């Protein structure tokens, strides 16, 4: 989920 | 009789006194003070100071920020344009008729300024919904195998051009129209006059359900699903403690996203739906008004919870701004 969350400007 | 009808308008005061005029003519100060024209004109001027260089400085850092020009983030310079289309299209025309006290531009002006400043909205909503849909695609994986990448980002802009237009067009070719609005200095939808010749009625029904209710209820699944696969990967992962922040700071982004949509919408939403259930009570242009207030000022918020609340960005917005350093 991290890298998918940073990618989306979530995380 | 609490109005004043005419050919492509409707004033909300009363004529009995004779004083109405035309909102393409002549000042509109029997309806407010000439000062609250000029808190009008002040409120469209800190939106575009404040407007104008938030969406600008947007577009401005993806140019000099190869990092910022993914495909996940095409949506948000769309979101970006759309709130330009606002400042320019509404904000200072409207910063412009305020002063004068009316609609200056006439009907045809009336018609610009009323598609621009809808489609700009408008754009900016779908982008907010297209960009809840990404986002639960992405991380929620309800697709086995799917990889989203530039061709995909495409069509979700295209989309919410399109879905704009089914908004913005319509009112300019005979289904419900622009007139202006409140205190007769900006033009908008005709959501509160039952004028049977453009069918506001139902154009008002497809508004409430097309635009507003699906929006209402994507953001709200997608978010809901992508909290809810946030909350089961950290449970599930319990001895991770940025997994844990994540999960934190994943659930708080969703709330501020969604009392933001709400608190943009909810409010013309609400005054839509009660004229329809009331019809044509005693508004008045400073009622009208209101809802106007909550959804213009999305084009300074949006942008500072997509945008600037976003690290990336909000790192190479420093850096530009700091000349190139830190
Ligand atoms: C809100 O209410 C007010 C009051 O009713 C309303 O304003 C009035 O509009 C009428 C026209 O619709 C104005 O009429 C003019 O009066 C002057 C003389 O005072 C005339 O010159 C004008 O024309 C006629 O006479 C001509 C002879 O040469 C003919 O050729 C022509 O056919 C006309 O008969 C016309 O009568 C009236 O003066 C104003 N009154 C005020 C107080 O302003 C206003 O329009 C209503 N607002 C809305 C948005 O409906
Ligand atoms: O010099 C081009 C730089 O920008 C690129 O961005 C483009 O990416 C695609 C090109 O392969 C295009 O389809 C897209 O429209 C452009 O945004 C890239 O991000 C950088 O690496 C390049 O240096
Ligand atoms: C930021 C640019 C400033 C906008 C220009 C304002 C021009 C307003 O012009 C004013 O309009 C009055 C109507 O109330 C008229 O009596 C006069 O033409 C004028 O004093
Ligand atoms: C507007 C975009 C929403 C599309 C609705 C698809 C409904 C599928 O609902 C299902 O539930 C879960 C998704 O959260 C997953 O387990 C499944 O893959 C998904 O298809
Ligand atoms: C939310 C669905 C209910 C239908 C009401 C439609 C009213 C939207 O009206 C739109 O709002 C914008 C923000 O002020 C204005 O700038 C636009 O000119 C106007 O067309
Ligand atoms: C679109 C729907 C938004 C989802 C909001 C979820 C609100 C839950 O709230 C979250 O989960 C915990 C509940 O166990 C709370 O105690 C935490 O404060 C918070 O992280
Ligand atoms: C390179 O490092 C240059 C950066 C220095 C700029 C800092 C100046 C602060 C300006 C703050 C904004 C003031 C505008 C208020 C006007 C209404």
């Amino acid at each position: 989920i991290l890298e998918n969350l940073k990618d989306v400007g979530l995380f | 009789m609490n109005g004043t009808e005419g050919p492509n308008f409707y004033v909300p005061f009363s004529n009995k006194t004779g004083v109405v005029r035309s909102p393409f003519e002549a000042p509109q100060y029997y309806l407010a003070e000439p000062w609250q024209f000029s808190m009008l004109a002040a409120y469209m001027f800190l939106l575009i100071m404040l407007g104008f260089p938030i969406n600008f400085l947007t577009l401005y850092v993806t140019v000099q920020h190869k990092k910022l020009r993914t495909p996940l983030n095409y949506i948000l310079l769309n979101l970006a344009v759309a709130d330009l289309f606002m400042v320019f299209g509404g904000f200072t025309t409207t910063l412009y008729t305020s002063l004068h006290g009316y609609f200056v531009f006439g009907p045809t002006g009336c018609n610009l300024e009323g598609f621009f400043a809808t489609l700009g909205g408008e754009i900016a909503l779908w982008s907010l919904v297209v960009l809840a849909i990404e986002r639960y695609v992405v991380v929620c994986k309800p697709m086995s195998n799917f990889r989203f990448g530039e061709n995909h980002a495409i069509m979700g802009v295209a989309f919410t051009w399109v879905m704009a237009l089914a908004c913005a067009a319509p009112p300019l070719v005979g289904w419900s129209r622009y007139i202006p609005e409140g205190m007769q200095c900006s033009c908008g939808i005709d959501y509160y006059t039952p004028h049977e010749e453009t069918n506001n009625e139902s154009f008002v029904i497809y508004m409430f359900v097309v635009h507003f209710i699906i929006p209402l209820i994507v953001i709200f699944f997608c978010y809901g699903q992508l909290v809810f696969t946030v909350k089961e990967a950290a449970a599930q992962q319990q001895e991770s403690a940025t997994t844990q922040k994540a999960e934190k700071e994943v659930t708080r982004m969703v709330i501020i996203m969604v009392i933001a949509f709400l608190i943009c919408w909810l409010p013309y939403a609400g005054v839509a739906f009660y004229i329809f259930t009331h019809q044509g009570s005693d508004f008045g242009p400073i009622f009208m008004t209101i809802p106007a207030f909550f959804a213009k000022t999305s084009a300074v918020y949006n942008p500072v919870i997509y945008i600037m609340m976003n690290k990336q960005f909000r790192n190479c917005m420093v850096t530009t701004l700091c000349c190139g350093k830190n």
